[PDB]
RNA sequence: GAAACUGCGAAUGGCUCAUUAAAUCAGUUAUCGUUUAUUUGAUAGUCAUGGUAUAACUGUGGUAAUUCUAGA
């Protein structure tokens, strides 16, 4: 191609999206936004294929013009808005909230969420830097750019952010024996507490994690996402608690 | 110049002031297959199950929990009359628009069921209602304006005879909102009391009109 | 003998769409293929609603017959229905009117002609009129 | 003159009766009675008279009838409605006449009055079938013989007090009026082994 | 472009196309179960080949291996859910022992002939294509249904059929019409 | 609301594998050696408001002819 493409095949979609082969040749190519391409979800696939409330693009389009849903308080009117993991979805006329969070089945997962939990949101600080005029700041995993954070925080760090001000509620460091979500990889969604971290200078650092059934596995730090302390999640968790069984 | 030549698209922008200018009240100049007018178990209960189907707002769901525990019949209305009305006005001053449409509808059918004995509730209901109108003016909802004044015309149609006997007091209950310095508020209240005026009989007409004359010379300053 | 029983399943209110979605299940024993107008009538009566706000579609009688299943919708009023429904269904229910137009072919070649046309063209018409007069 | 006013008036008479009955039991509870009406409309097991009964003094009375091999009996008890307030019975001369409808293998349905609890059930009326309701075709879906012709087995009175249905080994369901015991309709089962067992 | 809809040939030709023993096998089974087609025989035998092949694979697999346990359970439960494998025969040797005659019995035309709703197996297939018997509530005009146990209890005539249900057919009604016409004449 | 100016797209889609034998492709990198329209999130104290136009349009024209144009 002599540039980017506007087109997305049916089979070209990520497998976790659970979209059939037969009701289309095309998947809706998601627009650019916070998250990256394969670990997102368009809102129309969210609504029609999970919430089932609309069945057509004209329907969901009319809804977006009806200005209902606010993602983190902000409405989008984009159909293919790239909604990713750990997201707050606010439903006014139905009076609900939804945390978008990975499935034990490796898929995504809606979560029925109250207003107090929707008031804030979580974020993996991925890069702390020093900006122009010597201003210190961070960029999270969801692309939130926050000036002037607490100096004790470093990269990859879990931060509770109030959405209502878009401000740093509090933070959680990266220690062993912290409750961690795994975002990507084969074992994603399997919530566990970190055993430790095999570190490599310049290399992909591996992480050993043990979960409640005393089961240990190893993923990469990119998949690693700390939630909270032991028995202390800052969020409400869905059924199964991220536990793989037979 | 307003919009006289309708374009082809299905969706006009339709600003709030234009909505206000197009809005009218009278359901008799309207009509429909009203559910309370359609099934005749109880009007309040019919409207309540209808809005229990329709509305999904947390204010109204807590309200509906309490009231669907309380009342399931017309003797239960006649028994727990006060408590359900106090919970009504509680959520009414809890001020949720999503619950404000169905709660106003249940207020209307609650008066339609409780007619002749409602007036004691109905007076401070007028008070809280005009407070809610001022709250909508702080807000910006032609829908809420429409719901409130439709409820007002409903209560007038339901309780006409006692109010055409006691007409000049009902005027006094709305005079601060008739003399309120908003032309469309005055217009809507004028439409509702105008329905009542066209309903009222001749003796009460002459009495009420003469008292309006003296009220005019009292408020000789006001032009609204 | 024959009793058209109109039943529903999976009823969800969509207040965002200000309607109710439900799977319609028709039992018409000693009967075949009752019409959607009557179905909308009975459904509007059952849900205390108005037939124009009621919409039914996509119906399939089972193998053999006597039972049909499809899908139905009822908006909270005629205004919701009019503002939300597909126009072909609105025409199908008579609410909208079938627009008349040229074919896609006539429209295509017409657009091509007018696309080769530049400007408004009345000046061109006067010029070619006087040139044919020449 | 208005139906809402009439409903309210019936509710006024209802609550007057409720408060007078409250004064009678006295010689809260009214709302408890309202909740009892709602539980009657729908509820779990609420009638808790499992200890107030006096079984040792329960007066017994056997009634031998001429008809042989009784199969079923259906009692109609008219109850006062909660939403409307007239009755569940249809007529005015009934006024809550407790009815019984017995079907016996001699092809006989018999209605009794059981309106009193000290007297005996009075044989109000009857209707008996026979072999003249034997059908002519014997091989078709049509079984519209107005009377039964073989081995009635079960009966059920409609709750509105208008009709009574009967079914038996002649694979038919004949519904009759409850006063004249006239066959208002008959539904064949359109079967070879579709014999009526029990009604609900 | 689209997605390729997956499909399959449901059968396979035998190795030697001509052998007297198998020919008489086929003739006996065909006139036995009212059948009509070598290709149908190839279908059912192909099913048996696949199933007992995978069965032998499980036999070669090691005992108490969870894959073996899982697959044996699934195969056995599907067999007994159809009604082929019996309750007492719930082991892999019996799964190896299952046979095309059992499958031909579990076929529906055989089963309704056992139920005696037709004088012949062929007569049963006739009634099948006349659509006069519904299974459970569902009318089926396919004689090769391979029913389950509940369903073979649930075999009954069609309520639209003139036999177990609705009005008689066109032949009966036209003969009654001509007979009424002649008697009124 | 024609037309016209302005904006953006028109660097995808669809068709074919001519060519090409460490080339592509595949896996595995990495760019602390590059730019990024767009999305998104942040981000700026350091005249009661000049001018030039030109389309569209009016009007005169060319030719055998084109989604040609010229003058004004």
């Amino acid at each position: 191609a002599r540039g980017p493409k506007k087109h997305l095949k049916r089979l070209a979609a990520p497998h976790h999206w659970l979209l059939d082969k037969l009701s289309g040749c095309y998947a809706p190519r998601p627009s650019a936004g916070p998250h990256k391409l394969r670990e997102s979800l368009p809102l129309i696939v969210f609504l029609r294929n999970r919430l089932k409330y609309a069945l057509n693009g004209r329907e969901v389009k009319a809804i977006l013009m009806q200005r209902h849903v606010k993602v983190d308080g902000k409405v989008r009117t984009d159909t293919t808005y790239p909604a990713g993991f750990m997201d707050v979805i606010t439903l006014d006329a139905t009076n609900e909230n939804f945390r978008l969070v990975y499935d034990v089945k490796g898929r995504f997962a809606v979560h029925r969420i109250t207003d107090e939990e929707a008031s804030y949101k979580l974020g993996k600080v991925k890069k702390v830097q020093l900006g122009k005029k010597g201003v210190p700041y961070v960029v999270t995993h969801d692309g939130r750019t926050i000036r002037y954070p607490d100096p004790n925080i470093k990269v990859n760090d879990t931060v509770k952010i109030d959405l209502a001000s878009g401000k740093i509620t509090d933070f959680i460091k990266f220690d062993a024996g912290k409750l961690v979500y795994v975002t990507g990889g084969r074992n994603l969604g399997r919530i566990g507490t970190i055993v430790h971290k095999e570190r490599h200078d310049g290399g992909f650092d591996l992480v050993h994690i043990k979960d409640s059934l005393d089961n240990t596995f190893v993923t990469r730090l990119n998949n690693v996402f700390v939630i909270g302390e032991q028995g202390k999640p800052y969020i409400s968790l869905p059924k199964g608690k991220g536990i793989k069984l037979s | 110049q307003r919009q006289t030549t309708k374009s082809s698209k299905r969706y006009r922008y339709s600003s709030f002031k234009a909505r206000i200018d197009d809005l009218k009240i009278e359901p008799a100049r309207n009509l429909e297959k009203r559910v309370h007018d359609y099934v005749e178990s109880s009007h309040f209960l019919a409207s309540f199950d209808q809005w229990k189907e329709i509305n999904l707002s947390a204010k109204f769901t807590e309200f509906a929990a309490e009231i669907e525990h309380d009342v399931q019949t017309l003797p239960q209305i006649l028994y727990h009359d006060k408590k359900i009305f106090n919970s009504l006005v509680s959520f009414i001053n809890f001020h949720d628009e999503f619950s404000l449409q169905p709660l106003l509808d249940l207020l209307a059918q609650f008066c339609h069921d409780l007619g002749p004995d409602f007036l004691k509730f109905y007076e401070e209901a007028i008070k809280t209602l005009i407070n809610l109108l001022d709250a909508a003016i702080e807000f910006e909802s032609s829908n809420v304006f429409e719901w409130g004044f439709n409820c007002l015309a409903y209560i007038f149609k339901y309780l006409s005879k006692f109010l055409v006997k006691k007409l000049v007091l009902t005027c006094d209950l709305l005079i601060p909102l008739l003399s309120h310095s908003k032309e469309y508020l005055s217009r809507f209240s004028a439409e509702a009391l105008s329905f009542l005026v066209r309903k009222c009989p001749v003796s009460n007409l002459r009495e009420f009109v003469r008292s309006v004359f003296e009220k005019l010379e009292g408020d000789d300053e006001q032009t609204n | 003998s024959d009793a058209v029983t109109i039943r529903t399943r999976k009823v969800i209110s969509n207040p965002l769409l200000a309607r109710k979605q439900f799977v319609v299940d028709v039992l018409h024993p000693n009967r075949a293929n009752v019409s959607k107008d009557e179905l909308r009538e009975k459904l509007a009566e059952v849900y205390k609603a108005e037939k124009d706000a009621v919409s039914v579609f996509g119906f399939r009688t089972q193998f053999g017959g006597g039972k049909s299943v499809g899908f139905g919708l009822v908006y909270n009023s005629v205004a919701e229905a009019k503002k939300f429904e597909p126009t072909y269904r609105l025409v199908r229910y008579g609410l909208a009117e079938k627009v008349e137009k040229a074919s896609r072919q006539q429209r295509k070649q017409k657009k091509n002609r007018d696309k080769k046309i530049f400007g408004t063209g009345k000046r061109l018409a006067k010029k070619v009129a006087r040139r044919n007069a020449d | 003159e208005n139906p809402a006013d009439k409903r309210r008036r019936l509710a006024k008479q209802y609550l007057e009766n409720l408060k007078s009955e409250a004064n009678d039991i006295l010689t809260d509870i009214i709302a408890s009675r309202l909740k009892e009406d709602v539980a009657e409309q729908q509820g779990r097991v609420f009638r808790y008279f499992g200890d107030k009964l006096l079984i040792s003094e329960a007066k017994q009375s056997f009634t031998r009838v001429g008809e042989n091999n009784l199969t079923c009996i259906s009692c109609f008890q008219p109850v006062l409605n909660k939403y409307t307030f007239e009755e569940s019975s249809n007529g005015d001369k009934n006024k809550g006449r407790l009815f019984a409808y017995t079907v016996s293998k001699d092809l006989q349905l018999t209605k009794y009055d059981i309106t009193d609890f000290s007297k005996r059930p009075k044989k109000l009326k009857y209707a008996k079938g026979g072999a003249k309701y034997i059908p002519t075709s014997k091989h078709e879906y049509e079984n519209t013989t107005e009377g039964h012709y073989d081995e009635i087995l079960t009966v059920a009175a409609s709750p509105d007090g208008k009709y009574v249905v009967t079914g038996g080994r002649d694979r038919k369901l004949i519904v009759w009026s409850t006063e004249s015991l006239s066959p208002v309709k008959v539904i064949p089962t359109k079967d070879r082994r579709g014999e009526v067992l029990s009604l609900a | 472009p689209r997605a390729p809809r997956t499909y399959s040939k449901t059968y396979s030709t035998p190795k030697r196309p001509y052998e007297s023993s198998r020919l008489d096998a086929e003739l006996k089974l065909a006139g036995e179960f009212g059948l009509k087609n070598k290709k149908e025989i190839y279908r059912i035998s192909f099913q048996l080949s696949k199933i007992r092949r995978a069965a032998r694979d499980l036999l070669t697999r090691d005992e108490k291996d969870p894959k073996r346990l899982f697959e044996g359970n699934a195969l056995i439960r599907r067999l007994v859910r159809v009604g082929v494998l019996s309750e007492d025969k719930k082991k892999l040797d019996y799964v190896l022992a299952l046979k095309v005659e059992d499958f031909l019995e579990r076929r529906l035309q055989t089963q309704v002939y056992k139920l005696g709703l037709a004088k012949s197996v062929h007569h049963a297939r006739v009634l099948i294509t006349q659509r006069h018997i519904a299974v459970g509530k569902q009318i089926v005009n396919i004689p090769s249904f391979m029913v389950r146990l509940d369903s073979e209890k649930h075999i009954d005539f069609a309520p639209t059929s003139p036999f177990g249900g609705a009005r008689p057919g066109r032949v009966a009604r036209r003969n009654a019409a001509r007979k009424a016409e002649a008697s009124g004449e």
